[PDB]
């Protein structure tokens, strides 16, 4: 109810409001840092830099007595979000990674907070996994059904692509 | 078997009901001694490979003792029961078709709610 | 003017009432290597008789069992309840006996859960803390807010009959304890049955209330203490046993709940330690549906929990619950998300018996 | 353990001197407790015999005074009753008999003459008034010497003539009596699956005369948790966890409470252990003695079996290891229990791998459900 009582129309997405937050205004007079971050995490993101960037970037915060003021009450959730995301696609990026390099690939506070950092993203479905604490070992889906469902997964997603292209063909036959 | 031997000890009478006729009561014997194989084969295997101490302690409960070198090896030879690597060095034995079976369920199944649907 | 009171405060009065007496006297008790407990249980042995009231003697009773539950080892105490044989009685009257029928209930439940009994005071509680109007079930009400009610005042005096302060035990202590056995208790079967695996069906006191909490519009921070034992539920949910163990205190420094005892150290840490077995049963209840296998190493080093422990809570629980789930005790590792044509077999069964029970009214 | 405490704790005659005697000859014949306490106590009463055998070396030493008195005093004692009887069987009156009959049976039996005891005792049952009270008690005194003369089949059969006796009051332990014998009984006579239950049904809250607080709760508990084949899940948690009543006696030895809440709770290492521990008490114990050794096997068969069947493949010699008790022993142990066939461990002590054995496969999964679905088509049918 207190989204309709602060004057808003509707709930909004953290993109939506990120945007209010895109405006140079907002922008202007936001320290150079978040902006970087934004574009870290938020634009280009990518698992196999994310972590040497961030730590180019964590420094400079630290160093302002305001900037780090700010930063200091947000690492929780801010940790959380960067994690999210390297959980996402690491799912996109392998289908059996070891618990050693998964864990290794992604910076946490400690291992078995990483572990409880994936499990929380399975269980509000940003990711399907199966951990299986003998190999150490993750997997993103009894062996060959699992295998024999991502293949036709992405068999779908091949025909799709193939049905759009030819759309885009359609196109170029007037050309 | 000792309870049943013991069920025909007592009835006896009833098996006698002539005399001449049944001298010698053969056939609930015959029967008698089908009914005993039927337990052992109804465990039936399904194991890949079984341990010759645990089969020796079910066979052991059949009266010949020996029967399990013999008696195992001999209920491979009825083929009630399947058994694998008897006879072996190490000691041990060794124990679309499925999809006909899935459908034959579907099929009772199906029959089971037909007869319910027209009741 | 004795039994409520601590062994010290007691023979303060005792010595001080002496001191005043000349010393000339005449007295059917005769002097023990302990002179309180003898008064006490010379009194009570004197009160009791067939020929003796109920009221009187259930009165002795009751002081015996308030006395021994604060003083004494509680066995004892459970010992007299159940010799002393007072079910009708107890209940009524005596004029004063109400409060103590739920007052010695209070202490013995109240000693019992410091002996880290969590089970046994769950028992004890149930009845007496079921109640709405508990506070004043325990004869402990302000005078003044009755008083109003009551008047005229020639009914109203025989009414307001409640114990006073001094006699009376704080209510947050007792809520709060039998609330943290409920949780002990009731949440490793709710977990299980967010597992939904459903071997067992464990109610937990508090639980209304946690309800409540969830479909609240607004969640704040805890400040109330049934807030903090809240926080460290969903915290033992999630799988943080620090966290909850942190909460508790939280909740419990405001309330104080904690600090009205005095060997709050000890039951800290033996309330750590139960949290900690039950915390780690309560997280693989939620958690072994996306693991297939697990580590009793790093889960030992990570509960703080010594494989000894581990390896025991999780077979019992597993072998009670019927799970399908495998231990390699030579490798330290567990299986589990299996049976099928098992299930089915089960199923079959019942089917079974739902048409034999359809067979019935048929007939 | 102390020894004033178990003697004094025995209401029972039997039980404060033979326990005595038992524990003197059951464990270290030098030791002085068991001789001492016997000597003193046996001095305290009729039977010179006893005395005679403590006046014996290893005894209290011999006094002229004490069994002159004693044996004086029972001539004396028997010429009475003999006339007495015999004017009461030439005044009619039989329940003046029955005192006799009984008279003569406690005189006996202080003199520790038991087979009169029982003679005299069963004498008194054509003069009973009624059964219930003039036979039921002849029955426990039957009981009590039967039990201190080692027959517990007459045991048996006299909890059978008492408790088979029409006149039974719910409120009157003496059902707690009978239990207690009965249980006595199939304890002396697989596990029996009998004294468990006995002892596990009820206390009386009074004396038992015949069993110890703590015999009870260690019989009972020790007996149940051996009870493999006939115990059910319930028989461990209904008969004994789940038990309120039991509980009583229980709390009593709280060291086999713990014994059992370590069994039930799957941790079997401590649970031996606590057996390891008492072994040498509960060797001490006149009725216990001789079933200690099975019933503690029994419990380590239970255990291994629960381990067992929960493990498709064993690291037998991490679990020697990890065991709490050496592995050559557990290895030894389990190698005597599978003989029997108590375990179908399949196991070579060498390799120290175990594994356990509880197309085809599938092929059962498919026969079971075609089971299921013949057991619908037949009550199909019945509807019809």
């Amino acid at each position: 109810r207190l989204a309709t009582l602060l004057g808003l129309q509707a709930p909004p997405t953290r993109i939506g409001l990120i945007n209010d937050m895109v405006r140079f205004n907002v922008l202007q007079y936001v320290v150079p840092e978040v902006k970087d971050l934004y574009n870290w995490l938020e634009v280009e993101f990518n698992p196999l830099k994310l972590c040497e960037r961030v730590t180019k970037v964590l420094n400079w915060v630290r160093e302002q007595p305001e900037k780090e003021p700010e930063l200091q009450q947000y690492v929780p959730q801010l940790q959380n979000n960067t994690i999210l995301r390297l959980l996402q696609q690491v799912s996109q990026i392998y289908q059996s990674i070891e618990f050693s390099r998964l864990t290794s690939l992604v910076p946490f506070v400690d291992a078995f907070q990483l572990e409880r950092a994936i499990v929380d993203a399975a269980r509000h479905c940003d990711l399907q996994v199966r951990i299986d604490h003998t190999s150490r070992t993750l997997s993103f889906g009894x062996x060959x059904x699992x295998x024999x469902x991502x293949x036709x997964x992405x068999x779908x997603x091949x025909x799709x692509x193939x049905x759009x292209x030819x759309x885009x063909x359609x196109x170029x036959x007037x050309x | 078997p000792q309870v049943y031997e013991e069920l025909f000890s007592y009835s006896c009478p009833k098996f006698l009901s002539e005399p001449f006729l049944q001298q010698l009561k053969v056939f609930s014997d015959e029967v008698q001694q089908q009914a005993q194989l039927s337990t052992i084969r109804s465990f039936l295997k399904l194991y890949t490979t079984m341990p010759v101490a645990k089969l020796a302690g079910f066979l052991d409960l059949t009266e010949q003792e020996f029967r399990i070198q013999l008696l195992v090896f001999k209920h491979k030879m009825k083929n009630l029961v399947w058994t694998s690597g008897i006879s072996a060095l190490d000691g041990e034995f060794q124990s679309x078709x499925x999809x006909x079976x899935x459908x034959x369920x579907x099929x009772x199944x199906x029959x089971x709610x037909x007869x319910x649907x027209x009741x | 003017h004795t039994y409520y009171k601590f062994d010290y405060k007691a023979h303060q009065r005792q010595l001080t009432p002496p001191e005043g007496s000349s010393k000339s006297e005449q007295d059917q008790a005769e002097n023990e290597g302990e002179d309180s407990a003898v008064l006490m249980e010379r009194l009570c042995k004197y009160i009791y008789a067939k020929d003796r009231t109920d009221r009187i003697r259930t009165c002795a009773i009751l002081c015996h069992i308030y006395h021994h539950a604060l003083h004494s080892r509680w066995y004892q105490a459970r010992d007299l309840m159940l010799m002393s044989h007072l079910q009708d009685n107890i209940q009524h009257a005596d004029p004063p006996v109400q409060i103590l029928y739920n007052r010695t209930m209070v202490q013995l439940g109240i000693c019992a859960f410091r002996q880290g009994l969590t089970k046994d005071a769950h028992n004890a509680l149930l009845d007496i803390q079921s109640s709405g109007r508990a506070k004043e079930l325990l004869g402990q009400g302000l005078l003044l807010r009755s008083l109003q009610e009551r008047n005229q005042e020639q009914e109203k005096v025989e009414r307001r009959r409640q114990v006073p302060f001094h006699l009376h035990i704080n209510l947050e202590l007792l809520e709060c304890v039998y609330l943290v056995s409920a949780m002990l208790l009731e949440i490793p079967y709710m977990a299980a049955h967010e597992s939904d695996a459903r071997r067992r069906m464990i109610s937990k006191q508090f639980h209304h209330q946690l309800r409540v909490g969830e479909r609240q519009p607004l969640l704040g921070p805890p400040e109330s203490m049934r807030e903090h034992v809240v926080a460290a539920s969903k915290a033992m949910k999630m799988g943080d046993w620090k966290t909850c163990h942190s909460f508790i205190i939280n909740e419990k420094m405001n309330g104080k709940v904690w600090d009205l005892f005095p060997e709050a150290d000890k039951v800290r840490t033996m309330l750590v330690r139960k949290i900690q077995e039950e915390s780690l049963r309560t997280y693989l209840f939620t958690y072994s549906s996306v693991y297939d296998s697990i580590s009793m190493e790093t889960l030992s080093d990570m509960f703080e929990l010594d494989l000894p422990t581990v390896h025991s809570i999780i077979s019992k629980m597993i072998i009670n619950e019927e799970l399908m789930a495998s231990l390699d005790q030579p490798t330290q590792t567990v299986v589990m998300h299996r049976x099928x044509x098992x299930x089915x077999x089960x199923x079959x069964x019942x089917x079974x018996x739902x048409x034999x029970x359809x067979x019935x009214x048929x007939x | 353990y102390d020894l004033t405490t178990r003697i004094a704790h025995f209401l029972d005659r039997h039980l404060v001197f033979p326990l005595l005697e038992f524990l003197s000859v059951k464990e270290i014949y030098n030791e002085k407790e068991l001789l001492q306490g016997k000597l003193d106590l046996l001095s305290d009463t009729n039977m010179v015999d006893f005395a005679m055998d403590v006046y014996k070396n290893l005894y209290s030493d011999d006094i002229p005074h004490a069994l002159r008195e004693k044996r004086t005093t029972v001539v004396a004692q028997l010429k009475q009753l003999q006339a007495e009887t015999e004017p009461i069987v030439k005044h009619g009156f039989r329940q003046e008999y029955l005192d006799t009959l009984y008279r003569y049976a406690k005189f006996q039996y202080e003199c520790g003459n038991y087979s009169g005891a029982a003679e005299y005792l069963y004498f008194f049952r054509v003069l009973v008034p009624a059964t219930d009270r003039n036979a039921l008690s002849s029955l426990w005194g039957k009981l009590a010497s039967e039990i201190l003369m080692q027959n517990w089949d007459a045991a048996m059969e006299d909890l059978t003539r008492l408790k088979e006796t029409i006149d039974n009051n719910s409120v009157s332990s003496p059902l707690q009596s009978l239990q207690q014998r009965t249980w006595l009984i199939h304890w002396s006579l697989k596990g029996r699956d009998n004294i468990i239950d006995l002892f596990l049904y009820q206390p009386q809250y009074l004396n038992a005369i015949q069993t110890m607080c703590p015999h009870i709760l260690r019989y009972l508990t020790t007996a149940v948790i051996t009870n493999k084949d006939v115990r059910k899940r319930r028989q461990v948690l209904k008969d004994l966890v789940k038990v309120i009543q039991q509980e009583s006696y229980t709390y009593k030895d709280p060291i086999t409470e713990f014994v059992e809440c370590l069994y039930v709770n799957f941790d079997f290492d401590g649970a031996q252990k606590k057996l390891r521990e008492c072994e040498s008490v509960l060797v001490n114990d006149f009725f216990l003695v001789a079933c200690l050794e099975d019933f503690i096997e029994n419990a380590r068969l239970f255990i291994f079996e629960t381990f067992c069947r929960i493990h498709q493949c064993i690291s037998i010699n991490m679990l020697a290891d990890k065991l709490n008790m050496t592995p050559e022993e557990a290895e030894r142990w389990i190698v005597n229990l599978i003989r029997n066939a108590r375990l179908d461990a399949k196991i070579d002590s060498k390799l120290g791998h175990v594994v356990m054995g509880n197309x085809x496969x599938x092929x059962x999964x498919x026969x079971x459900x075609x089971x299921x679905x013949x057991x619908x088509x037949x009550x199909x049918x019945x509807x019809x």
